[PDB]
């Protein structure tokens, strides 16, 4: 249509949720988006604790060092991720993603299980009690914060990927308004660090918190090490 | 009595329309998830913009 739908959430629904596979198997995952995101959709592979790795971008193009066995297809709302002939390296958890419109979104994250130079370093892990406030760091090296905006992602234990915010190259912040504006992103050009400060902490916020960065203008590709923040009642 | 004339400020003549000659532009709108992504805008706006 010759109107897009404004202030409406971009939900990536990934099916089927799990798959079971053996040595040399052909694998297929499909993603259904709430609204059109055109050709701009991104595919990720993630190990449990470790931050995502970029596979497919522009619904068919391969990143640097992405094997010949990964491939994508689709357009508009539906997209598909296929592995031509699978191997044990590929048994990880996979993410649909769209970089088309900010708020950026990921899916639910599917599970493929067996059948029976640029640098981002974050602050140390820690924990605190409900009804407080926390400040996490992301010290940067190998690039200028004026040239590239920095994102923040988090994964609650065994759930999806939740995009927290971004501070764009001019120093403009942008937040996921779904979480009530709890999130505040700052940065220091002089000790080259980006800061995430979260308030009004609750048990539902216990998560690993991830620093992230985009290309020139292509999906998220350079990530931190993650910071475990624990909150218990 | 040759004393010269005021010439301190340049004087200029311009087209009837003020502006003069122009070129045709299509609108574009930004992709919000990118730092530098653009998409044509052919919604309620003309493709022949002066």
């Amino acid at each position: 249509d010759y109107k897009d739908d404004d202030d409406k959430d971009i939900v990536m629904t990934q099916s089927p949720s799990s798959l079971s596979a053996s040595v040399g198997d052909r694998v297929t995952i499909t993603c259904k988006a709430s609204q059109s995101v055109t050709n701009d959709a991104a595919w990720y592979q993630k190990k449990p604790g470790k931050a995502p790795k970029l596979l497919i971008y522009q619904a068919s193009t391969r990143y640097t060092g992405v094997p010949s066995r990964f491939s994508g297809s689709g357009y508009g709302t539906d997209f598909t991720l296929t592995i031509s002939s699978l191997q044990p390296e590929d048994f990880a958890t996979y993410f649909c993603h769209q970089d088309y419109s900010s708020p950026l979104t990921f899916g639910q994250g599917t599970k493929v299980e067996i059948k029976r130079q640029v640098q981002l370093v974050q602050s140390g892990a820690e924990d605190k009690k409900p009804g407080a406030s926390v400040k996490v760091s992301c010290k940067v090296s190998g690039f200028s914060l004026g040239r590239y905006g920095v994102h923040w992602v988090r994964q609650a234990p065994g759930q999806g990927l939740e995009w927290m915010g971004v501070i764009w190259r001019g120093g403009t912040t942008d937040y996921n308004a779904k979480f009530q504006g709890r999130v505040t992103i700052t940065k220091d050009d002089s000790k080259s660090t980006v800061y995430m400060e979260l308030s009004s902490l609750r048990s539902e916020d216990t998560a690993v918190y991830y620093c992230a960065r985009q290309g020139s203008n292509f999906p998220l590709a350079y990530w931190g090490q993650g910071t475990l923040v624990t909150v218990s009642s | 009595e040759n004393h010269g004339t005021e010439d301190e400020l340049p004087n200029y003549c311009f087209p009837l329309g003020g502006v003069g000659n122009n070129s045709t532009y299509t609108k574009v709108k930004p992709k919000t998830g990118q730092e530098n992504g653009w998409e044509k805008d052919a919604t309620e706006f003309s493709d022949k913009n002066e």
